[PDB]
RNA sequence: AAUUGUUGAAAGGGAAGGGCAUUUGAUCA
RNA sequence: AAUACUGCCAGCUGGGACUGAGGACUGCGACGUAAGUCAAGGAUGCUGGCAAUGGUUAUAUGCCGCCCGUCUUGAAACACGGACCAAGGAGUCUAACGUCUAUGCGAGUGUUUGGGUGUAAAACCCAUACGCGUAAUGAAAGUGAACGUAGGUUGGGGCCUCGCAAGAGGUGCACAAUCGACCGAUCCUGAUGUCUUCGGAUGGAUUUGAGUAAGAGCAUAGCUGUUGGGACCCGAAAGAU
RNA sequence: AAUAUGUAAGAAGUCCUUGUUACUUAAUUGAACGUGGACAUUUGAAUGAAGAGCUUUUAGUGGGCCAUUUUUGGUAAGCAG
RNA sequence: CCCUGAAAAUGGAUGGCGCUCAAGCGUGUUACCUAUACUCUACCGUCAGGGUUGAUAUGAUGCCCUGACGAGUAGGCAGGC
């Protein structure tokens, strides 16, 4: 529990938080899916910005 | 319980010599210490005041530190697996100087006096100390010390 | 048997050889393996063995060490030689003219000699005009300077470097540290 | 249950296997524990044949 | 590659030793000493058998 | 990883390198910190003194703002102005024109005297100034503007 | 490239003059050993014959062996062996006989057998295990070049000018000994000649002084 | 594979099994 | 005189067993006046038999040999589990880290929060911010590191000069101790001036810091160790909904 | 008494001259640090030393027993200490 | 030396067979047998001290020379299937 020279960490895991990780595998398709979103709003809104 | 204290198991050890008791002659007030000096501990009872421990009597130790009557010395303890210095502060009283030191101040004044006699001629001055070396071949002569012939005692029942 | 007086078998406890598979450092250590076995110059043999130090052990050299290493009388005609990197230091104004052979060197710092009117060579260029190490000079950088030694030897009346993530107040300054709050280390 | 309160078996070779060091020794040792007085008027001192060598010898 | 004995090679032998040589045609290895007499004194004599 | 993991070399003996008269149990010292000023309390005054107790007063709602004060020595001064000016307006050493230095655009706050900048004019504007690094740039011949 | 006759040339005969040299020194050393041998037997007779008692001179130099194993021994005697140089059981070293010297082995007395040893006994173990100490390496010595190269310094050239500085302590004993590695000799031929080797040699074993007697067992080990 | 039946080979005075070396039987470059 | 005993022979010689390593020469020696030879830094010559020796396994013989793994000072025990075989089976992963090592940049360092682009979860490019370091000390207000060639001295690899060599002189990076200088806190003394109570120049400390004294740091990966998580695997008598 | 045990057996040394101090002394009288200068065969007892010194990390360990000698409790114990 | 003192329970222990100017007892002297012990040699591994870019010729983490050593639970490191 308590060790030779090593420094004091606080662990803020302690509550069921395995049921709570989330991992953002969805980086490349959110940002293509954005992309297209922005292309389709382009396209819609007419010239305008 | 058990009892360890500063003069526990001490009893033989503070006490003074027979008919020696009462004041200190004064002589050890008389004795000038200096740094580097080397001088040997051995406590007194009569002073009680700045006493030495009991690991510490009749350790041999440098001088360091001078003050009003009382001097430093470093002592190395040893302590587990390795030697550590302890500088302590004692009284004058318990504290004598070392008469091995002197004898080295000696030899090389000696030896000095020799390097210097010897060589003004340069002929094997042979400055180094050699141990009891064997006896070397001796003649005797039985001139009034004819040896007398001895057998051992019979047994007696002497009371 | 035998009453073994000391360990059986012991390495030297050295390092022979670089440990990193980097191609360039090996050929730079067997050029200078060669120089060192089939010379006479000390100077071969301590650039053979700072070869194989590691990067803790290799600390960088500043320009303003250079130069300051340089001050020294009778060292103005002489090659620095730094088994290492050699850094850029902004703190110093007036760079003289020198020859610094390392074996890689900041931009800054290539730059700055460049301009003050020095030039930057590398350890074999060093060893063909310098085979025996002639008019030469060896910088180490400072070693015991690493923020991870300060932390070592930690205990009681020392003031080594506590090991702490955080700092500030309520961090490790409470008793034990203070003599209103008991003992003071 | 009852066991073994004090030994002292293997700790002479236990402290012999590393060898007892002697402390290393330095020409100039610690100045600490002496008298405050003498630590001071060294200081000045050394500063004094300090400031008359570099005036003498450049 | 292989050690050899002396005292039992005798080219080894002379190449450590070129006395060898010398004391091999002189004989010094059985050398007669000169023949002188003296007599034990009495008192010697004596306290050898003094019982 | 997995290859070079010793537990690979540690199949086969019964162990597993966790020792016989002591098997790799469940936590025996407690979990976590469990202890400090019982069994652990040697380790925690010989080598993490001052982890227990309160040192200071309370400051509620602490906003790290007020206190951004970046700190700039004497001797990264010059550092700021780009370099294809810099040895321009070092040879330039004159009172009527002098480079100037907008450290809070720098993001720097305060300005500490060390580095023995050299002697030429010059111009720094900060919000806060040393004694010492004022009177380095007076005795240069610089003069410091406080700005906000 | 034809100069390889001209330093062979030289070789030989730098070789000769060296020969020559050690012959010289040879037969003046034989010369004293027979010159000292026969005055102390003269002067032997003389004190006999004179009513009178010849005192020899004690012998200044000694051979001494480990006869124990390197089990079940206590740490002051195991570190007096160590520094004597005795590690190996049937190891065995010569010793200048001095105070220090004899209070050295009169603690490690009960694991060793010393004596005092002849010059033909000092000749053989010289000749036949004879090592040297080079970098740290036991290498053999089978000729006077390896000899004069590590010990010339000391004006040692010569496997007889190590013998001779072996039998006749000088300035040069220490450096000498310490040159030579410690002799490995094997078990005795004709055993050791009593029942229990661990029995003091006036009780009937082989600890103890031995004096003269050693240089029996040292041949019959060598 | 554990287990079982035949054929072919060997051994078997209150166990079998193994190691150190060899004879004999079978087989092998 | 001889003989017994001990020690020496660089005196000779008879018999038997094991070993044949190294692979053109290099060296040390001897014989031979000289050619040349040799038992001289590790064995060759001749001859005979076969084209059986030897490898694996079973039995037999002489000797030795208690049952695998764990607990234990002590195991084979009358201590514990095992009738056998086949399939599965036990220090893994995450977040923050410590020492060491490798790479890249370097007083800077880290693209991938995101945007552009894209052969489309791949790869390439990028502006401002942000994490750590470059300054620390005090509870805090606050203050904040060159009298000097960034100090003196010793030890100190390397380099330079003299010296046939060995040795002598100078400079001496890194690092060890000590004495000094400066910065923060504490105890003090108190220069001009003055919103008479503000201001803190200069001179000290047996005081004290996780400081300065020509920066060394940041990112990733790798061994080992700790913490939290189910945490090397399996096992309770219990409690709550 | 024996055994056991500390220190010293040199270049970090000795000696000659004289620079500093806010220490001290009636006082250039003592102390410390010094500069310059003199003493390398045999650098100051013997022996030895697969070299010595220094730093970081961490596995396992925290139930022992037996043998000679000294010796406690117990009559003794393959008893405990 | 031997004898009485001297009596415990399955049938058994100088190991037994057995031994009597002993093969029992004390002491004195030779020869004989053996440990993974000692000396030499052959091979393997480790460590240390070295040589070998003057090559076509590669593996200077390669090759070669010399010396020393090789036990082991928990445990650590390294090289390999």
């Amino acid at each position: 529990a308590i060790s030779k020279n090593l420094p004091i960490l606080k662990n803020h895991f302690r509550k069921h938080w395995q049921e709570r990780v989330k991992v953002h595998f969805d980086q490349a398709g959110k940002k293509v899916s954005r992309r297209n979103a922005r292309a389709t709003r382009a396209a819609k809104i007419a010239p305008r910005p | 319980g058990k009892s360890h204290g500063y003069r526990s198991r001490t009893r033989y050890m503070f006490q003074r010599d027979f008919r020696k008791h009462g004041a200190v002659h004064l002589s050890t007030y008389l004795k000038v210490y200096k740094v580097g000096d080397i001088v040997d501990i051995k406590a007194n009872g009569s002073i009680q005041k700045g006493m030495p421990h009991k690991f510490y009597q009749g350790k041999t130790g440098v001088v360091y530190n001078v003050t009003k009557s009382s001097v430093g010395v470093i002592i190395n303890k040893m302590v587990g697996n390795r030697y550590l210095e302890k500088r302590l502060n004692l009284r004058v009283e318990h504290i004598k100087h070392s008469k091995c030191r002197q004898e080295f101040l000696e030899r090389v004044k000696a030896n000095a006096a020799k390097r210097a006699e010897a060589k003004a001629q340069g002929v094997a001055v042979q400055l180094k100390r050699q141990p009891a070396q064997p006896r070397e071949s001796r003649i005797v002569s039985t001139e009034g010390n004819v040896p007398q012939t001895l057998a051992p005692v019979p047994y007696e029942t002497f009371i | 048997g035998i009453d073994h007086t000391s360990k059986q078998h012991k390495r030297s406890g050295h390092r022979t050889a670089p440990k990193s598979d980097n191609v360039y450092l090996k050929l730079l250590v067997k050029l200078y393996t060669f120089l060192a076995r089939r010379t006479d110059a000390p100077f071969n043999k301590v650039v053979l063995k700072a070869l194989f130090l590691s990067k803790i052990n290799r600390p960088p050299v500043s320009v303003s060490r250079i130069a300051r290493a340089l001050k020294q009388e009778g060292a103005a005609n002489k090659t620095v030689v730094v088994v290492g990197t050699v850094t850029d230091d902004a703190r110093i104004f007036e760079f003289p003219k020198t020859t610094v052979a390392a074996l890689r060197f900041t931009a800054g710092a290539r730059a700055k000699i460049v301009k003050a009117g020095g030039e930057c060579i590398t350890l074999d260029q060093l060893a063909v005009r310098a085979p025996k190490g002639q008019n030469t000079l060896i910088l180490r950088g400072p070693r015991n300077s690493r923020e991870a030694v300060r932390h070592f030897g930690m205990g009681p009346h020392k003031g080594k470097a506590p090991r702490i993530l955080s700092t500030g107040r309520k961090f490790e300054r409470a008793r034990g540290r203070r003599r209103s709050k008991g003992f003071k280390v | 249950a009852k066991s073994k309160n004090h030994t002292a078996h293997n700790q002479t070779r236990k402290a012999h296997r590393n060898g007892i060091k002697k402390p290393k020794t330095y020409k100039y040792p610690s100045l600490k524990g002496v008298d405050p007085k003498f630590r001071r008027n060294h200081k000045h001192a050394l500063h004094g044949t300090a400031k008359a060598l570099a005036a003498a010898k450049k | 590659v292989l050690k050899k004995n002396p005292l039992k090679n005798k080219q080894v032998l002379l190449r450590l030793n070129p006395y060898a040589k010398v004391f091999a045609a002189e004989k010094l290895g059985s050398k007669k000493a000169e023949k002188t007499g003296t007599k034990p004194a009495a008192v010697f004599t004596e306290t050898l058998k003094h019982d | 990883p997995s290859r070079f993991t010793k537990t690979r070399k540690h199949r086969g003996h019964v162990s597993a390198g966790k020792g016989r008269i002591g098997k790799h149990r469940k936590h025996p010292g407690g979990r976590g910190m469990a202890g400090g000023q019982h069994h652990h309390r040697i380790n925690m005054d010989k080598y993490h003194p001052g982890y227990f107790g309160k040192v200071g007063m309370r400051y509620f709602h602490k906003q790290q703002a007020h206190f951004w004060k970046p700190v700039l020595n004497l001797d990264k001064l010059w550092t700021l102005i780009p370099e294809d000016k810099r040895d321009q307006y070092l040879k330039s050493a004159s009172k009527e024109t002098a480079p100037v230095i907008d450290t809070l655009a720098a993001g720097y706050g305060k300005i500490l005297g060390k580095g023995r900048i050299p002697n030429v004019p010059v111009i720094v504007k900060a919000r806060f100034v040393s004694k010492l690094a004022e009177e380095k740039i007076r005795a240069a011949g610089g003069v410091v503007e406080l700005i906000a | 490239a034809e100069q390889v006759a001209a330093e062979r040339a030289a070789r030989k005969a730098a070789n000769k003059e060296k020969r020559a040299i050690i012959l010289e020194r040879n037969a003046a050393y034989q010369k004293e050993y027979e010159t000292a041998e026969r005055n102390i037997i003269q002067a032997k007779r003389d004190a006999k014959a004179a009513g009178s008692y010849y005192v020899e001179a004690q012998h200044k130099l000694v051979f001494v062996v480990r006869i124990k194993g390197i089990n079940k021994i206590p740490p002051k005697p195991r570190k007096v062996l160590q520094l004597l140089r005795l590690t190996r059981i049937n190891s065995g070293t010569f010793v200048k006989v001095t105070k220090a010297t004899l209070e050295l082995l009169k603690l490690i007395e009960p694991y060793v057998a010393y004596g005092y040893p002849s010059y033909s006994t000092i000749r053989q173990l010289v000749y036949k295990r004879g090592f040297g100490k080079i970098n740290k390496q036991r290498v053999p010595l089978s000729d006077n070049a390896i000899i004069e190269a590590n010990l010339g310094k000391y004006g040692i050239l010569s496997i007889d000018d190590l013998i001779h500085e072996i039998i006749t302590v000088g300035p040069h004993f220490k450096q000498a000994n310490n040159f030579l590695w410690p002799f490995k000799l094997s078990n005795p031929s004709g055993g050791w000649g009593v029942p229990r080797k661990f029995k003091h040699f006036i009780q009937g074993g082989s600890f103890g002084n031995r004096e003269e007697f050693i240089n029996k067992l040292v041949k019959s080990m060598n």
